[PDB]
């Protein structure tokens, strides 16, 4: 047993690196704007563009198109990378972030990259970034004793 | 600052 | 051996659970420019739970410094990641 060992990462790719960026939403969902989030998108881009990521940038899809989207990726072949990253920049709320038109449950993303529906990332790293909101606590300051 |  | 199903996977979050998370109108959210700023300075080096950690810190750093709600001044962010990964991972350069 190594208690320093590594995941292998010596593949022909580092791999995809899927973002999601989500700015305006559905009038009707009654959420904000999210200005900012382009400022986001671009620096997550130009950090795991230098970390060898192949970035792929998808901007206010609406629920089919993101869970299509997201289907497609996981079904492709990931068998000459070394990983895979994910990024959400939208609202949200409990477990939910929010396409354009409609929340998506967390898990229902990731359960597509679990062990038996995508066997080319098994054993490798599926990493899941997510900047939004997860409830209505904002949370306070205090200080150490 | 916004509130996401 | 096998390996389980639902073995590594990272869930990093902006905040931890039921909490607001914050954005900048025009230097984007915390979280995210905390996490690039890290990247960039340490991403090919560090392990990436460990630079994930350094984030938790920067991001717990900040607060509400100017809001126009007045009972929000102040207010802060702690980040949250799930680890389910069985080894350590580093992005040295390739």
């Amino acid at each position: 047993f190594d208690p320093a060992e590594k995941y292998k990462m010596d593949h022909r790719r580092r791999g995809i690196a899927l973002i999601f960026n989500h700015e305006r939403f559905f009038w009707h969902l009654t959420l904000p704007e999210r200005r900012g989030t382009c400022a986001d998108r671009d620096n997550l881009t130009r950090r795991f563009s230098d970390l060898g990521f192949e970035v792929k940038c998808f901007n206010d899809l609406k629920a089919e198109e993101l869970l299509l989207k997201i289907h497609e990726v996981s079904t492709v072949s990931h068998a000459d990378a070394d990983c895979f990253v994910c990024v959400f920049l939208s609202h949200g709320e409990g477990n939910h972030i929010y396409a354009y038109d409609a929340k998506i449950e967390i898990q229902t993303l990731t359960g597509l990259f679990k062990g038996d529906k995508c066997h080319s990332l098994v054993g490798k790293p599926k990493i899941f970034i997510i900047q939004a909101c997860r409830g209505n606590q904002h949370d306070v300051p205090v200080i150490p004793l | 600052v916004e509130i996401x | 051996y096998t390996l389980p199903a639902g073995a590594d996977f990272l869930m990093c979050y902006s905040v931890a659970e039921g909490y607001y998370s914050h954005r900048e109108t025009v230097n984007g959210s915390w979280y995210i420019q905390d996490l690039c700023e890290m990247l960039g300075k340490y991403g090919s080096s560090l392990e990436f739970t460990e630079l994930l950690t350094l984030v938790n810190r920067k991001v717990s750093q900040r607060r509400v410094d100017f809001c126009k709600d007045p009972s929000a001044i102040g207010k802060k962010q702690v980040p949250c990641f799930a680890s389910m990964l069985t080894k350590k991972l580093h992005f040295f350069p390739k």
